[PDB]
């Protein structure tokens, strides 16, 4: 065979399956599934308006923290400015949160099972702390499809990455260089996906993905402007965290 | 737009 031929056969690099290796222990080091931490934040409350909101809030502040984390993780991350890296984070928190979520997200009734009755959550608990319907069913959705990728755990950490570091985000300066910085590992999940992933759940995989990167961006849109709505409220904003106002807007 | 908590979580 000729040098190109067999430069055609896919081979995940040492440098790919090391790439793989490091997302994994990040993950492995940021997402805790005894959900031990859950006793720390405010109370659930099932029954007013707004009873989950503080609950939630503290959830997703404590997941912000964990999304930061992984991200300094990243292989070439913190090559990237201050400034893009923080922009990156901004735009990303709530996708990758989403993301994560999955892992809890359970079929068999559409919620987040997190290991107790205290901690699942279901659309209505979603709805209780201030969101509607245009975004949740959406999410909902979202989840689901993800389960039915059943994505192995290499690949969805490598969604994550790739997820965080997007050269199209809003505030991005050095977009060459997120760019990349994103190709190295979009590059290492399509030779996963072709090395590792046997078919037929492989069919189309990649594309698949990447369907759910562009779902998350319209799941970010549109919880931006729930968000929005819902901290304009001076009231409300007063039940969210520092860190949750700093990311997500104030 | 100064971001406090967050640049000092990547630090
Ligand atoms: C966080 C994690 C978890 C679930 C995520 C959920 C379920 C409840 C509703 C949430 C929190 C969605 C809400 C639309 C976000 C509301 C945030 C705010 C009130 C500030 O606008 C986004 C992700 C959803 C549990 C566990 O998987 C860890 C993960 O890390």
């Amino acid at each position: 065979n000729s040098p190109l031929k067999d430069s055609l056969r896919p081979k995940l690099s040492e440098e790919q399956q090391h790439i793989i290796a490091i997302l994994l222990d990040a993950h492995h080091k940021t997402y805790d599934p005894t959900y031990a931490d859950f006793r720390d934040f405010r109370p659930p409350v099932r029954m007013s308006p707004l009873s989950m909101l503080p609950h939630l809030a503290d959830l997703v502040s404590y997941s912000i923290q964990k999304v930061i984390g992984f991200a300094k993780m990243i292989p070439g991350f913190r090559d990237l400015t201050s400034d893009d890296q923080i922009v990156l984070l901004k735009s990303s928190a709530i996708e990758v949160i989403m993301l994560l979520s999955n892992q809890s997200f359970t079929m068999d009734d559409m919620s987040w099972d997190c290991g107790s009755q205290d901690y699942k959550y279901d659309v209505t608990d979603v709805s209780k702390a201030g969101h509607t319907l245009e975004l949740i069913e959406p999410l909902i959705k979202f989840q689901v499809g993800l389960k039915k990728l059943n994505l192995h755990e290499e690949e969805h950490v490598l969604l994550m990455a790739i997820c965080i570091v997007s050269p199209d985000r809003p505030g991005v300066q050095d977009a060459k260089l997120v760019e990349a910085i994103q190709d190295r590992l979009s590059n290492t999940l399509q030779t996963y996906i072709r090395c590792r992933h046997p078919p037929p759940g492989s069919h189309q995989l990649y594309a698949k993905m990447i369907q759910k990167l562009a779902d998350l961006r319209s799941l970010n849109e549109e919880h931006s402007k729930q968000y929005r709505s819902l901290s304009f409220q001076p009231e409300n904003s007063m039940k969210l965290t520092p860190l949750v106002l700093e990311v997500f807007g104030n | 737009k100064n971001h406090p908590m967050l640049m000092n979580l990547l630090k």
